[PDB]
């Protein structure tokens, strides 16, 4: 008992199946300070009593499942928050789904990933902290001026005088 | 074979209104495309699904012989030589499994669960064959012996997570984040 | 985690109107989002989204630290 | 050097009383006449020769990494050739896709 | 072909041959409209590639 107690508290499915029952009250919502009280949750999260486990063959089979039962049939897009719920509630239905090897999944499982990617293009649009473009005056778009070097073919006279010898500004001219 | 499609003239493009902030949506696109690490999990995938699959059945076929060091018999002292050969035929990889209790089914192991036990998140293997022996007589002849060998688990192969083979692919993100893992 | 109940510079009382000045927000974004799908908001290259109104209408006074905390503090739930 | 005309080696070259006589691994023995009087030989500033740029020079023109000039072709007046800086030196081609390439060559 | 074209129209005895050349013209087909729509989710770049306007580049081949 005290192994299979150590192996599943420390399963997290066994921490999201005790989730899903404290959401709507099959489990108390703070954790067990008495062995009375693992017992219970454990019986009322796995489904089977620790002693029980032991003997049938099973394991998820009888896991949790969740009392509400929305419609998930309004994914297929005081709204708001209720679609967060019943994306919270079929993820969690799909997932023990997948755990029991349900017949018709990778298609459900594709849909919702669907809805779950449209979702979360809702909240990356509450995610955003805003962006600024400094516009050019005169153009009406992202600023373009800038003080780099543009190359530019001087006249040689800058260079030589009219007698071909090169120029040494050497000589400083104060007013 | 020749090109045949045909563009627009080059004379008729519009882009004297870019930006260079424009300019980043081509790397946005770009990294949108490719991902950030989505090489690291299409590699893992083909050597999962084709790489070891095709270096088991292809590259490790065995033939061997070896001397007869038994006693003396009729049969014994008239045969020198036993050639072992065999080669694997079914390969696959399955999910990371852990067995729960003792004596139970190999329930799944999550990647929260391997990482807080210790434990390593390594998917089965099952391997298939067929055998064949030969032993040779010093006459000449020869005996053959075949037999085909239902699969079976040789061991556990390093699963990386996030793969195919691994359990947080066919889970939602929210079933991710609640499950203890990363679901960014 | 969260906007700051106050300013980490000067201590002004950021956190009483952080709740609002977040959600308000969101909708000044729609205004003036257009066309764009939202995790490419911060690569539009022609937005013009300014918040200084917003601040003012909230009684933030112009100081650079407060409003500087209230903009740019990221929240743990819109990430997680 | 000189293949054997029997076997098809590569015959050993010695030197008897002021002539070149090959004798070979099967016994045939023959004597060169003019042409395998060469005993070694070597070239310097092979790294620069016209004959190691022969196939590169013809293929500049077609490269489109090759740096351009603004000069007209005497042959098919185009206004533009291709450069190339070639050698220790610094010899400067200009060559077209037309077959035109300073040097006359 | 303008520069074989005015070539031809000089070697004539024509005073206008330069009226025969165009302008070299060399840009990208990346429009302004392409950035938008990338940004809208209506454009990749595996349809960048389709269309001819972008192409994967390699040390070597590069
Ligand atoms: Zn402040
Ligand atoms: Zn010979
Ligand atoms: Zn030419």
């Amino acid at each position: 008992t005290k192994v299979l107690l150590t192996e599943i508290l420390l399963d997290p499915m066994y921490d999201y199946a005790a989730t899903v029952a404290r959401i709507d009250g099959s489990i108390p919502m703070h954790k067990p300070r008495t062995p009375k009280e693992a017992e219970y949750e454990f019986k009322t999260v796995i489904g089977r009593t620790p002693a029980e486990l032991l003997s049938q063959k099973e394991f998820y089979d009888k896991i949790y499942t969740s009392k509400y039962r929305p419609d998930f049939t309004q994914l297929t897009r005081r709204d708001e928050e209720k679609t967060s719920t019943l994306i919270y509630l079929r993820a969690y239905e799909l997932f023990l789904k997948y755990l029991q090897n349900a017949p018709n999944f990778n298609s459900e499982l594709a849909e919702f990933k669907t809805y779950e990617n449209a979702y979360g293009e809702q909240k990356a649009l509450l995610a955003q902290q805003g962006f600024y473009n400094i516009f050019d005056p005169n153009t009406g778009r992202a600023d373009q001026r800038t003080r780099l070097f543009e190359y530019k073919r001087l006249p040689i006279s800058t260079l030589y005088d009219e007698r071909g010898l090169p120029h040494k500004w050497t000589i400083y001219v104060y007013k | 074979l020749r090109p045949q499609i045909t563009y627009g003239p080059i004379e008729t493009v519009d882009n004297e209104e870019l930006t260079e902030a424009d300019m980043l949506s081509f790397i946005s696109a770009a990294v949108n495309s490719t991902g950030l690490i989505g090489y690291n999990i299409k590699s893992f995938d083909d050597l999962m699904d084709n790489g070891i699959p095709q270096i088991v059945k292809q590259m490790f076929n065995v033939d061997i012989t070896y001397k007869d060091q038994r006693d003396h018999t009729e049969i014994d002292k008239l045969r020198e030589s036993v050639q072992i050969q065999f080669n694997f035929t079914d390969v696959n990889i399955e999910r990371p499994q852990h067995r729960n209790y003792s004596q139970g089914n190999k329930i799944n192991l999550l990647p929260n669960k391997a990482r807080l036990c210790g434990l390593s998140y390594s998917g089965p293997v099952n391997l298939a064959a067929e055998v064949i022996l030969t032993a040779h007589y010093s006459n000449g002849r020869q005996e053959v012996k075949r037999a085909s060998i239902p699969p079976f688990q040789v061991s556990t192969f390093p699963i990386m997570r996030g793969s195919n083979r691994c359990h947080t692919h066919h889970l939602s993100k929210t079933a991710k984040k609640e499950i203890g893992e990363d679901p960014n | 985690m969260l906007i700051p109940v106050v300013c980490f510079t000067c201590g002004f009382p950021i956190g009483t109107y952080a709740a609002i000045f977040d959600k308000a927000r969101t909708e000044y974004i729609k205004t003036k989002m257009g066309g764009t799908l939202p995790q490419n908001i911060p690569l539009d290259a022609s937005l013009q989204i300014e918040l200084k109104d917003l601040i003012t209408a909230l009684g933030i006074p112009m100081r650079v630290c407060c409003r500087t905390h209230l903009i740019t503090t990221l929240d743990y739930r819109k990430y997680y | 050097m000189k293949i054997c005309k029997a076997c098809s080696s590569c015959m050993v070259r010695t030197y008897v009383d002021g002539n070149i006589i090959f004798r070979c691994s099967c016994g045939e023995s023959v004597q060169g006449d003019s042409q395998n009087l060469l005993v070694s030989s070597k070239v310097y500033h092979t790294g620069e020769m016209e004959d190691k740029y022969k196939i590169f020079i013809k293929n500049a023109p077609f490269d489109p990494t090759n740096c351009q000039i603004k000069k007209d072709c005497p042959n098919c007046h185009l206004d533009y050739l291709t450069q190339i800086c070639i050698g220790s030196q610094k010899i400067i081609i200009l060559v077209c896709r037309c077959g035109y390439m300073s040097n006359r060559g | 072909q303008a520069c074989y074209k005015a070539a031809e129209a000089r070697k004539k005895g024509d005073k206008d041959w330069e009226k025969h050349k165009i302008p070299f013209i060399q840009n990208t087909r990346f429009t302004p409209q392409m950035a938008k729509d990338i940004l809208a989710g209506t454009l990749t770049l595996e349809d960048l590639v389709a269309q001819g306007i972008c192409e994967f580049i390699t040390p070597e081949e590069a």
